């Protein structure tokens, strides 16, 4: 129809009611921008954090106060640069400084000497990864100036049941002697000393050849095992070989236990064994291997 | 194990 | 003569009950995301047990995965977590910036520059490990640093909108301490994006392309002016305009700490204060494009 | 140039000062908004209609001349 | 971009 002439002027004012309506509306809001801009600035909240004591192991720092189970820098005596480890600390102020673990393999062990030397896996606060700590740091923990030391091993099958074996003046060499295993004796516990050797029944000699104290260590792409063969090669890990083994706890992760000689390629068994406790056909569900100074293990 |  | 004064007061009325109600769709929004922002989000990296000096150092200790690391460069300094690539060109590349999505604020001031900003790491999904890198700048001192430690290269590698993909290698590059306003110096380039960092914005001329050059550089931000922008005006400062921290001249070619505009294509009236902001990497696509990809990775150098 | 006239030339250049700015404050928000999906524990999914601002932009000059 |  078109609108009257007179409305124009209630009309036009209307519109600037508005205009600037809106402009208040566009100046708070321009504001309330502003104060989301503060609120989006730090960064997703990591839930794994380092905790901040430090110490020569893990010993050492459970011993300057600290109380729980967690990653930790530790830098013995003789290294260059630290490092982080998984601390284990119980209620009697024991700190075991864990160097390999197993418990889903979710990590492929099949790893060369370089990767062996210097390490590889995850650690996690929870302490629920796979992971093996580098012989080169394993060593340095080690071999502190006149520090006498012990290490745990931890099995556990698939039927709920774990048992231990300790060995006193646990020892790794340097690269230079090939990462060499050394202990005084073995100390006790249910699984039994199977770096002692096991007679396997296959020969008179098997006792000799399975035992590990006094072994290098060995990758497929490093072969210093007393077999004209390639033990690591075969079965297909990194581990102080002999001819081949009594316990292999870097083998291949075998679900549910069982495996038999038609599961490996090369015949042979390559499984996760320790076998003073179990068949070698048996191969653990959790696997941990962790050393504390000796004079504290009572 | 051993071996042969 | 006389329709189009009524004709106005149709069309006026109707766009500014149109915006009325924008206003409430953005004034909707903002209270959303204030609500989601009373809590965090979250991850969970788990630590990679092998480290090292830096990215290299560890491909080279048998690291042959790309995921978040924590490095040491220097035993003054204490370790920290960066993303290695151990994929892209031999690996061994430690992520210093990076752009995808527009999930990280880089309109910062510079103190969060000097420190370094953002998420590192993301969860892969399914695992334990932040095996996917996060929008981040790692910091001055830390990238001061790690350049000064010896021959150092730069790759900086960008995707459009379409997937096409495009590098700017740099054979030399150094970034200078705090007390040096964290000059840049790069040398050596190759690569299919355009020299944008010795050379300038390969379509501008004369004395406008040679504003451009970052080559030389000092870092500026926000509240600290650095550029090679001479004037009186508070309001006239390269990261004022183009949007975050950068080693600025008057103002640049390259822009990869800019506003992350969705989609590629932009305009000066989308832009704050109409200066192209923005991922714009000018030698590639010009000054309205804003990349999908953005990122900055260095490594030693070996010749 | 009558009274009413300047009354309506003002507006004119004061909604298209405020459809740049909207435009603006649209884009913005965008950014500003997913730059919170790195921070908080969700970022609001959007998308922005630039078409929405760029037809009134073509339909208030038509109706300036 | 540039400035003059
Ligand atoms: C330097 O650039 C300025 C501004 O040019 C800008 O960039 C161009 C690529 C184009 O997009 C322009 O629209 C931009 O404004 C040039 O400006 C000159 O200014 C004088 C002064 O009025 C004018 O007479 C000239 O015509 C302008 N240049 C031309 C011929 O278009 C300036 O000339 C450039 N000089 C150099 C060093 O190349
Ligand atoms: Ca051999
Ligand atoms: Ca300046």
């Amino acid at each position: 129809y078109e609108a009257s002439i007179l409305t124009h002027d209630s009309s036009i004012r209307y519109l600037q009611e508005i205009y600037n309506s809106n402009n208040q509306k566009i100046v708070n809001l321009k504001e309330k921008v502003a104060q989301l801009e503060a609120q989006c600035q730090e960064p997703c909240k990591d839930t794994v954090q380092i905790h901040d004591i430090t110490g020569k192991d893990c010993q050492d720092i459970a011993n300057k106060g600290a109380k729980q189970s967690g990653l930790y820098f530790i830098k013995p005596l003789k290294a260059n640069q630290q490092f982080l480890v998984y601390c284990e600390i119980d209620g009697s102020g024991n700190g075991w400084t864990v160097f390999q673990k197993r418990l889903d393999g979710s990590v492929d062990f099949k790893k060369n000497w370089i990767q062996y030397k210097e390490g590889f896996g995850h650690l996690s606060p929870t302490g629920t990864t796979e992971f093996w700590l580098g012989n080169e740091k394993i060593h340095l923990i080690s071999t502190q100036s006149a520090i006498p030391y012990a290490l745990r091993v931890e099995l556990e099958d698939w039927n709920g049941r774990t048992s231990t074996a300790d060995y006193a003046m646990f020892k790794v060499g340097p690269e230079a002697d090939k990462y060499r295993l050394t202990y005084a004796y073995f100390a006790g516990g249910d699984a039994g000393d199977a770096f002692d050797g096991f007679d396997f029944g296959d020969d008179p000699s098997d006792k000799f050849f399975t035992s590990h104290n006094g072994m290098q260590f060995s990758t497929w792409d490093n072969d210093n095992d007393k077999f004209e063969g390639n033990c690591a090669e075969q079965d297909g890990s990194g581990w102080w070989m002999n001819k081949c083994h009594a316990g292999h706890l870097n083998g291949v992760y075998y679900q549910g236990g069982t495996y038999s000689k038609a599961s490996t390629p090369n015949g042979y068994d390559n499984g996760i064994i320790w076998a003073t406790w179990k068949t070698r056909w048996y191969s653990m569900k959790k696997t941990t291997m962790k050393i504390i100074p000796f004079n504290r293990l009572t | 194990g051993p071996r042969v | 003569v006389n329709s189009n004064i009524p004709t106005n007061l149709r069309v006026l009325r109707s766009i500014l009950e149109n915006l009325r109600s924008k206003i409430q769709k953005l004034e909707s929004d903002v209270s959303a995301q204030m609500e989601y922002c009373r809590t965090p989000c979250t991850v969970s990296c788990n630590i990679p047990v092998v480290s090292g000096k830096e990215c290299e150092e560890i491909i080279r200790k048998g690291g042959e995965t790309s995921e978040m690391y924590l490095i040491q460069p220097d035993s003054s300094v204490k370790p920290y977590r960066v993303y290695c690539d151990m994929n892209t060109e031999n690996g061994g590349w430690t992520v210093i910036q990076n752009r995808q999505d527009g999930s990280v604020d880089f309109g910062r001031k510079w103190d969060p520059y000097k420190q370094g900003f953002g998420n590192v790491a993301t969860n892969t999904d399914g695992k334990n490990y932040c095996g996917l890198p996060g929008e981040y700048w790692l910091g001055n001192d830390k990238i001061s640093q790690l350049t000064r430690m010896g021959p150092t290269e730069l790759l900086i590698e960008m995707e459009d909108w379409k997937g096409d993909k495009v590098k700017a290698h740099y054979g030399g590059f150094t970034v200078q301490n705090e007390a040096n306003k964290y000059q840049i110096s790069v040398n050596k380039y190759r690569g299919t994006a355009g020299n944008a960092l010795m050379d300038g914005a390969s379509q501008l001329m004369g004395e406008n392309r040679t504003m451009t050059i970052h080559n030389g550089m000092f870092f500026s931000t926000y509240d600290r002016d650095n550029d090679g922008w001479l004037t009186s005006d508070p309001r006239k400062q390269c990261s004022k305009e183009d949007g975050g921290g950068w080693w600025y001249n008057r103002c640049h070619a390259a822009n990869p700490n800019g506003r992350y505009y969705w989609g590629g294509q932009y305009t000066w009236d989308m832009a704050k204060h109409g200066t192209d902001d923005g991922v714009v990497w000018m030698n590639w696509k010009g000054s309205w494009y804003s990349m999908r990809k953005m990122s900055m990775k260095i490594r030693p150098f070996f010749p | 140039v009558i009274e009413k006239v300047q009354h309506i030339q003002l507006l004119q250049k004061n909604v298209r000062a405020q459809l740049v700015d909207m435009k603006r404050l649209e884009v913005d928000i965008d950014i500003k908004i997913r730059s919170c999906r790195g921070s908080c524990s969700r970022a609001l999914a959007r998308e922005v209609d630039l078409k929405d601002y760029e037809d009134q932009q073509k339909q208030l000059e038509q109706v300036i001349a």
